[PDB]
């Protein structure tokens, strides 16, 4: 837990960051991409609601 | 960021597909017609 | 200016721009409007008064705009947050209650004040 | 129903998250009975 | 004729200049800064777990 | 000859006063919509697609009125 | 050569570009031209996710979403003062429309049986009017076919053509009486105005059309 | 603007609906999901 | 010749009349987005009457179509 | 004989200009219903079978003017 | 020619008349705006966007009278 | 000719009809204004630039008519 | 001959278009007496804005009106 506390004050990308390297540490977001095209449903949740919505209508 | 995810358009997709190719012909012979002219 | 009332306790007895839901739809009050009478339904209210607005979650009331420019604002209780997640799982148990029962009318409310607060 | 009836179960209502005080609460819960009378003969006092 | 045309394109892309140019920029900052504050927030909000 | 086509292009003319209704119908939808939303500012993503629905319909009969225009003048 | 073709090969390398060099970077707070592409991608997500309301909602989102795109393209384009127009073949635009409107039918038709005429069936009536409400609910149905075409085609076409005879006016306007080309700037303005109107009907087009066959979805992936 | 009568139908009408399968088959497995991605990217890391 | 003539202008004569269905229509779609602003809640019961109204208006602008086409064409 | 033929034709033609009329009253009918259930929630039992009524009436007149378009077109 | 000139001529100010039903169009959306600003005060942020799609569209029907007109009056 | 004169002079005629149009609109923008300010007085300020705005737009319409006929004049 | 006869045509053909102007000078007198009788006050700041309203609904019949002169007396 010493080293998770130095570990996110010296591991942290906190401006931009490509989504290759997010892919890359977490294939969880490329299994849920597939899934949500394979659902066919491309809602996001967290993304109207922790991020705007960004309608027009 | 660009990679393919199958889409099954062939069974999605297949009535838009169906009435596009039958409009394709159609077309063809369409121009057939007006061509005399 | 305003009057802003209730039982035991008193919002805001120049108030500059009213937003009221009122039984003619929505009605807004900025500065000089004619004098109205119209009873005010259940509500949630924003009151600015400069620019400063401060939003209300009403019991509806009557208003009426005096011909002195004195909007009194008669309500019976109200700030938003005072409202504010086990008013949401209560009014899920009212709804159930809608189904058998004045006592149904009464539950109808309870139907009107959860869309009222579907509103929050 | 009459109106001031209608306002009185939305404000009831309004009183539930809860945070609310007593006052509030007993503005908004009280017990009483109404005994009606007759022109004489009382219809029984039932809870108002 | 079609010079009057093309007067009227240039004409066209100098008011998206003026006017909608800064305001795109303007709702394009908002939208950076919403999503900025969102990212950061969420990288400070796991710290705090890890002393927790 | 002179006669069919001076008729071809009056019959155009004629036809082309079908399109005012339309004109003015959209302009009573976007009236009901602005009423709609004043009267209840929630009401508005709902009544989106009705309005849309109501202007496209309402058009639809000045469209059908200018393929008559049409056939006349590039028939 | 085809000037029809040549156009659609640099409609094709735009949006190519549009979404490729539009974010390069991938950046997770995205790039200033790509915020638009997502707010759109929104409004027309949570607007086919209302509409169309199957689980195929997200599925004929890419093809709802080029409908856009093709029509946002195409009256961009097109309105360019020295650009061939490819809406000025209508046929590929009304074509469009005969061919969406027929594959709403297959789809309702596979959907729905051969009860899918129970669509223009709509509800109870006295019985010598519930024929009549079945011939007024087919006839819309293939209103249906060719309103959807000729209204995009009846903006695109008149804002080109009124443009261009206008033009034409004020040019030999200008060149009589050339007093009057000094302080010509007026017409030039009405022009303008014109202009700036049908960029914009050009873009309400695009998303009326896809929320009208949004609505065609509607009745054709649920009954009614 | 200023247009007469094709013979070409076909001609244009086969690299019209060539465009339409081309953008359609392009976005709907590249760039659509290139979208979701960066939406889905950005909620993973808000619930991370 | 003046009966080919006739025709032709006849037919113009005839579109005139899809113009009533025009205004028609918007008056029943602009009563459904009062009576839906109005209740919140009629919608159910009113967007199947609002579709009736609509297709009753529409068609009378057709029969005058009708009329034009059998003119045109014939 | 072709001046006869030509004025039934034409005659048709200005016939077809009643309809609207009766097209737009059949919208004003709609309306009140629409208008007039929503100021009741409940008048709609009774004042459904009073609005098919007063449709097919608005229609009526239409129809009228439609028969006398086909005297002049068909005969 | 004479005849077919002329016809030119008057088939345009035929076409002209389709303009007026566009023009009481866009006052309709207008005085619609003037008295639900009124009601609300606020509203004006949502529906003032409105008002203009709602203005393009009434215009635009007017545009094809317009058009037709110039179609018949210029060539 | 003296046929196409004439119809430069009758046709000029017809194109001023649609002005009318316009001025019906102008009004009805009007209307709401003193009705709507009447309601609010203080909302004024605001709403004069809209109605200023309403009152153009619908004059716009009428210019395009009253053009057509001025071409047709003095042409 | 024709010329002439079809400057009195034209000309009455251009007085339909007074009618429009006329139904707008009253619209707007209409809803001055409404509003007028809805503050009983706001006629100080709205008798400026009824004389400009008056002036412009007339004016599209003036419009047409030179038009209609134009083509009578030449």
């Amino acid at each position: 837990l010493q080293s998770t506390l130095d570990n996110i004050q010296s591991a942290r990308p906190f401006d931009e960051l490509t989504v290759d390297d997010l892919t890359k540490i977490k294939p969880e977001i490329d299994a849920k991409v597939e899934e949500m095209v394979k659902k066919g449903k491309w809602d996001v949740p967290g993304y109207k609601d922790r991020f705007g919505n960004l309608n027009v209508m | 960021m660009l990679k393919r995810f199958p889409t099954p358009i062939l069974k999605v997709y297949w009535p838009f597909f169906v009435a596009g190719a039958a409009v394709y012909y159609g077309m063809s012979k369409a121009a057939d017609l007006s061509s005399n002219t | 200016k305003l009057q802003f009332a209730l039982p035991h306790e008193t919002l805001y007895s120049e108030v500059t721009q009213v937003n009221l839901p009122a039984k003619s739809g929505r009605i807004g009050v900025l500065a000089n409007h004619v004098p109205t009478v119209e009873q005010l339904l259940p509500g949630v209210v924003e009151v600015m008064e400069g620019s400063n607005s401060k939003k209300f979650f009403i019991s509806g009331g009557f208003a009426t705009v005096q011909p002195d420019s004195q909007l009194c604002v008669t309500a019976i209780e109200a700030p938003l947050e005072s409202f504010s997640e086990n008013i949401k799982n209560l009014l899920a148990e009212a709804k159930k209650n809608v189904s058998s029962s004045r006592e149904a009318a009464e539950a109808a409310i309870q139907v009107e004040v959860l869309e009222n607060l579907q509103s929050v | 129903i009459s109106y001031a009836a209608y306002l009185n179960v939305a404000a009831q209502a309004i009183r539930s998250t809860e945070l609310q005080t007593a006052s509030v609460l007993n503005r908004s819960q009280t017990d009483a009975f109404y005994t009606q009378y007759k022109n004489a003969s009382e219809p029984t006092p039932i809870t108002k | 004729d079609e010079s009057i045309l093309l007067l009227t394109f240039l004409g066209f892309t100098g008011l998206v200049a003026k006017y909608l140019a800064p305001a795109y920029k303007d709702f394009a900052d908002a939208r950076m800064k919403k999503v900025s504050d969102v990212l950061n927030a969420s990288r400070n909000k796991h710290v705090e777990a890890v002393k927790d | 000859m002179q006669l069919v086509l001076a008729a071809k292009y009056i019959g155009a003319g004629i036809s082309t006063i079908g399109l005012l209704g339309a004109g003015i119908g959209i302009a009573i939808v976007f009236a009901a919509l602005i009423n709609g939303v004043s009267r209840n500012p929630s009401i508005k993503d709902t009544v989106f697609p009705m309005a849309i629905l109501g202007f496209a319909l309402s058009e639809a009969t000045g469209l059908f009125c200018l393929m008559v225009s049409f056939l006349l003048l590039f028939g | 050569l085809t000037t029809f073709s040549l156009y659609t090969i640099i409609v094709l390398l735009v949006i190519t570009s549009l979404y490729t060099l539009t974010n390069n970077n991938n950046k997770i707070i995205g790039s200033r031209w790509l915020i638009s592409q997502e707010a759109i991608y929104d409004t027309i997500m949570n607007m086919t996710k209302g509409q169309i309301g199957g689980k195929n909602w997200g599925l004929y989102f890419p093809m709802i979403f080029t409908l856009f795109m093709f029509i946002f393209i195409a009256n961009l384009i097109s309105m360019i003062p020295y650009s061939f127009a490819l809406s000025a073949h209508l046929v590929f635009i009304i074509s469009l429309s005969i061919v969406i409107w027929l594959g709403n039918t297959i789809l309702g038709l596979y959907k729905h049986g051969w009860v899918f005429f129970s669509l223009f069936v709509p509800a109870g009536t006295p019985l010598p009017l519930v024929p009549l409400l079945v011939i007024i609910e087919t006839l819309s149905y293939f209103a249906r076919a060719i309103s959807l075409g000729l209204r995009l085609g009846s903006n695109i076409l008149a804002g080109h053509l009124l443009m261009v005879i206008l033009a034409g006016l004020t040019f030999n306007f200008m060149l009589i009486n050339l007093f009057t080309l000094v302080f010509g700037f007026v017409p030039l303005a009405m022009i303008l105005a014109i202009m700036m109107l049908e960029f914009a009907i050009g873009i309400i087009q695009g998303y009326v059309w896809a929320i009208l066959t949004a609505s065609y979805l509607k009745d054709a992936v649920y009954l009614h | 603007m200023p247009q007469l009568v094709p013979f070409y139908f076909m001609n244009q009408l086969t690299y019209g609906f060539l465009l339409m399968i081309t953008l359609l088959i392009l976005f709907s497995q590249f760039f659509l999901p290139m979208i979701l991605r960066l939406y889905v990217s950005r909620l993973f890391i808000s619930k991370l």
